[PDB]
Formats: C-alpha cells, sequence, structure tokens
C-alpha cells in the first residue's frame, strides 16, 4: 500500500506551518519528488521504497527533513 | 573579526524559528549525526553547501516555503576548541546513503560525551568541504548567536 494521502498531508502540514498554501497543489508536487532520484537516499526514487513499513518510514523521514534542516 | 559564520538555509517552524539555536529541528527527525531525541544543530561551512545540502540534496526545489539565509556567528575561541572529523579518521560508513549506524552513532558518542561544543564533519556531498555540528546542550555552546540576514530565493525548480 503506498499510502500517498498520508505523505501529501504530511507535505500540506509543513507548507501551512512554514510556508505560503495559497496556489499549492501537494499531489502534484509530491507526485513528481516521489519519481525523481533523491540523493540523500542515495539516488533512488522514493516510490520504490513505500513496498515496504521500512521504506515507507524512510521516505517520511526525508520528507520531514526538508522542514527541520536536518542534514540527511 | 572574532568570530567566523557558518549558514543554514531554514524555515520558521509552529514551534520553533529559523533561527533557532536549541536543535529543535534535528531533535524531532534525526539526522546523518544524531538521534531522533538529541538536539543538534546543523550549519554548513558556505552558503553554497547550504545550499547543497538543504534543497539539493533532499530535492526540495519547488516548494512555496519561506526560507531564510540564517548566520550562525561562532566565536573564535569556541572554533578553536571543535573537534574535526575528516574522511581519513571517521570510521567506515560514515558516509552511507541513507545516512546509517555508523554517522548517527558517531554523532551520539560525541553529543554525549559531550567532548567539545562544536564537531566539524566532511559533508557526504563533498568531502572535502565541512559541516558544523552544534551541541546546544553543551557549556561551551554559550555565546553563539544566530539571525535571519536574508530571504533565500534560489531554487532550481523556480518557474518564472
Amino acid at each position: 500500500v503506498l499510502g500517498l494521502a498520508k505523505l501529501v498531508g504530511q507535505l500540506e502540514d509543513m507548507v501551512e506551518e512554514s510556508g505560503e498554501t495559497d496556489g499549492f497543489d501537494a499531489p502534484e508536487w509530491l507526485s513528481s519528488w516521489l519519481r525523481q532520484p533523491l540523493p540523500a537516499l542515495g539516488g533512488v526514487n522514493p516510490i520504490d521504497l513505500l513496498d515496504t513499513m521500512e521504506g515507507q518510514a524512510v521516505v517520511s523521514r526525508a520528507l520531514a527533513q526538508i522542514q527541520s534542516g536536518a542534514f540527511a | 573579526p572574532v568570530t567566523t559564520s557558518f549558514w543554514r538555509i531554514a524555515t520558521d517552524a509552529r514551534t520553533y524559528e529559523a533561527d533557532d539555536l536549541s536543535g529543535a529541528g534535528a531533535k524531532i527527525t534525526g539526522g546523518r549525526w544524531n538521534e531522533v531525541g538529541v538536539a543538534i544543530v546543523y550549519a554548513a561551512s558556505s552558503r553554497a553547501m547550504a545550499c547543497l545540502e538543504t534543497v539539493v540534496h533532499l530535492n526540495s526545489g519547488g516548494l512555496p516555503l519561506n526560507r531564510y539565509l540564517v548566520e550562525i556567528e561562532v566565536p573564535d575561541e569556541v572554533l578553536a576548541s571543535a573537534e574535526v572529523a575528516t574522511p581519513g579518521n571517521l570510521p567506515v560508513g560514515w558516509d552511507a546513503e541513507p545516512a546509517g549506524r555508523v554517522s548517527i552513532s558517531f554523532g551520539s558518542q560525541w553529543a554525549q560525551s559531550q567532548r567539545t561544543a562544536l564537531l566539524l564533519v566532511p559533508s557526504v556531498i563533498v568531502p572535502e568541504e565541512t559541516n558544523l555540528l552544534i551541541n546546544p546542550a553543551h557549556p561551551d555552546a554559550k555565546g553563539i548567536k544566530a539571525r535571519k540576514v536574508r530571504k533565500w530565493l534560489y531554487d532550481p525548480r523556480m518557474i518564472r
């Protein structure tokens, strides 16, 4: 199970807290991000990790670090 | 100057700000050099490096975030006391992607031992250049200051 809604919600919360929500299409942005290499994860596409609970946790953490400012 | 500047590209959040020195953000998420629950401040030795670590490495361009360039002014006498980790003296595996137990453990031992208030570490992006870790729990971290100096607008996914 991909659970995209949970990741969209996470992203929407982040933009609400830390940016501007007006005009922002979170599912559209998430779609591209999931399908692009993520250097923090060694160049893998995040979508390819969403088939395990561990991979789900890893992707959610990376998304959260966008806001937290921890280096990945 | 009697200080040396390090850099963050950071956002305000609901319970901490971009110029936070309490390490609140990294406490929540963890990072390459810290466990969830341990507060640490991550900064870069150049503004260019802060962009690579913050925007490029997490592929976070295109988000309508209110990002700030934050200057972290570190007293030179505190920097003189920093530990310096290098690719040569770090344990093998520090540069794993995704970050794994080697760098997280190294960072944890440094933080909990309180060996030094500051740890200079190589970037996994450019190992020859450095990031700074600040342990806000360390007595010597007193005197470090942080301020938003401008909006950070450079976003490689920006649409004109």
